[PDB]
């Protein structure tokens, strides 16, 4: 139980702080991040064009998980 | 000295592995070393390949997942994309790589290559793909009984 | 936190490519005996003579076995060129590890590449420099 | 038992096609389509200029919603 | 009551718990028509009194604002001779996401801040003579806000 | 949707300030402060092609706690010989105008108001001979 779609698509653990991608995708903000500067400016997932600049914090997401953690806090 | 020390991440992908494995593929992380892992791929029915089985080994390096993982063959096999050495020729392994895939999906290109054997990549291999299909297969379905038949 | 140790296999093919693609000077070199060895075990490599040495310019050149436990454990080193040079058998040009430092204390960071370069730093060293070696281009037997 | 978090900024119901926004806050994808013919092409909530288009579907969420659905198993649509 | 669900939400949220200071209501069978009534804010003007308001839920809501109305007399440069509040949020500014305790809210700030630099009479002297109104203010809350049911 | 006496009233208030332009029917609260929006002022044209012939006609109307769900009361101030206006007083018997008498939910002060002057053209009346202009009740 920490259900998958509470997961850094690259991070793969619990999204501390969810940000989405104009394709709509949500990654761990770090992650995505690190993504960026390292492997190049593309969307991880949908490999469309992408940058820093483009991101954006996904506040529902960081409540869903706020949420679920006391509630069961892991 | 202990185990992990490993990423969250890695020690997860492993752990799924081995819950619900690919089917058809085995694979195993190296006891001594959690990075490394010991790979069998089955030879996919109507494929060439068909009745062996095929040894390869992937590993972690460390900055996956923003590298890609490392893989070859270890068993011989003759086909398109695997060279004398067992490198493997994979767009995904090479820059189409992301870090949102991972070692079961890297797994199952690779198996898929073993069924949809992509002869124009570009070498002698493919070459003999394109100008002469019958022999090309005979000649892999061959070397898997030389080769890729009870290395049990 | 450092960390991760590549294995053996991946590591030979570095030295693999790294092997045939530069080098600095065509002073020393390697690669596979034979290349379909997937084993990967085998390697030749090759030495110049360096310059100011009796070693001057001749081509030795050796044979490399790397084991199982490569590289956390050194490889078996033999020159085929015959050479005169302390730590090499006369008879059958073996290296031995002992007595040839780089060898000696293997770091598992080490490798082929850096194995020949020492076997060439040796051959300036004074110990060895002026010894009179067997005639150009003669072979150990076996 | 809807969570808030589970709603339309503006309809307050349960969302069935969550959009989010440039300052990003989502809401079901009619009611904010509405909102923007009707009132305003501007953020409900910041109120920076924004327009149709500038939505993106928030999938994330599209499942946290169908999990819950599910889970919770409760009232209906689709 | 037949009727969107958004309201009986907001209902429900505004009974199970309503504001300091504000009593509000539905009527019954105009579930779209809620009865309430400001406290005089602390330290205001308009201690003393409590005031009566009206307000509506239009068929077009959340789209549109709410109707809101005072019912009693006072002294305010934002209430006129009938009560027209006025109110950005209720004009023209309004969005959905906004509700109803938010603008029960506003009606109450707006009391305690009562805006003049806007400005109508009240509006002239309101300013020019600022607790020259608040005489005006106090008695108008004193006549009209106390013992009214 | 149910829209309650108060708001539907403050509608034809503000309403009442626009018109309908062109010109004819017109409205007013009476005064300003009947926070109850009780009493009413109205105003009506003449029909062309009538003995009403543009005439500045006044009315009041009154819309009681009711309203619109009951007919408000009407009544005119400046004389009229006109079918169901008592000429007597200027009131408005609803009986007898269909608008009052059939009365809708839906209706109201523009709505009456414009009725006559439907009912002004009316063959009816646009004969019917009228008091001398703008004399009237007397109240």
């Amino acid at each position: 139980d920490i259900p998958d779609y509470l997961c850094g698509k690259i991070s793969f653990e619990l999204m501390r702080e969810p940000c989405i991608t104009p394709s709509g995708i949500t990654y761990d903000r770090k992650d995505i991040e690190e993504h960026l500067q390292r492997v190049g400016h593309f969307n991880p997932v949908t490999r469309s064009p992408l940058t820093q600049e483009q991101l954006i914090p996904n506040l529902a997401m960081k409540e869903v998980i706020d949420a679920f953690i006391s509630e069961n806090g892991w | 000295a202990g185990s992990a020390g490993l990423p969250r991440r890695i020690i997860k992908e492993t752990q799924r592995l081995l819950a619900e494995p690919v089917p058809g593929i085995k694979a195993e992380p190296d006891e001594s070393n959690a990075r490394y892992f010991h790979v069998v791929i089955a030879g996919p029915q109507d494929s060439p390949f068909e009745g062996g089985t095929f040894k390869l080994e992937l590993f972690l390096p460390e900055e996956y997942p923003m590298a890609a993982p490392k893989v070859r063959f270890m068993t011989k096999i003759y086909h398109p994309n695997v060279d004398k050495l067992g490198r493997i020729c994979l767009d995904i392994l090479k820059d189409k790589w992301s870090p949102a895939l991972q070692i079961r999906t890297v797994l199952l290109s690779i198996q898929a290559l073993l069924s949809a054997p992509n002869p124009d990549d570009p070498n002698d291999v493919a070459e003999q793909w394109k100008t002469n299909e019958a022999q090309a297969i005979e000649t892999a379905r061959a070397w898997t009984r030389l080769y890729a038949m009870n290395n049990i | 936190t450092t960390g991760v140790k590549v294995p053996r296999n991946f590591r030979l093919l570095e030295e693999l490519e790294e092997g045939q693609k530069g080098v600095g000077d065509g002073t020393v070199s390697w690669g596979l005996e034979d290349d379909e060895d997937m084993t990967l075990t085998r390697w030749t490599g090759m030495i110049l003579g360096p310059p100011r040495t009796i070693y001057e310019n001749r081509i030795y050149s050796l044979k490399i076995e790397c084991g199982p436990k490569y590289p956390e454990a050194p490889p078996f080193v033999r020159f085929v060129t015959k050479i005169n040079m302390n730590g090499v058998n006369s008879s059958n040009g073996v290296v031995d590890p002992r007595a040839i430092s780089v060898l000696a204390k293997w770091q598992n960071s080490y490798s082929i590449k850096v194995v020949l370069q020492e076997l060439r730093r040796l051959m300036m060293s004074k110990e060895n420099m002026k010894l009179p070696q067997p005639p150009e281009g003669q072979c150990y037997s076996n």
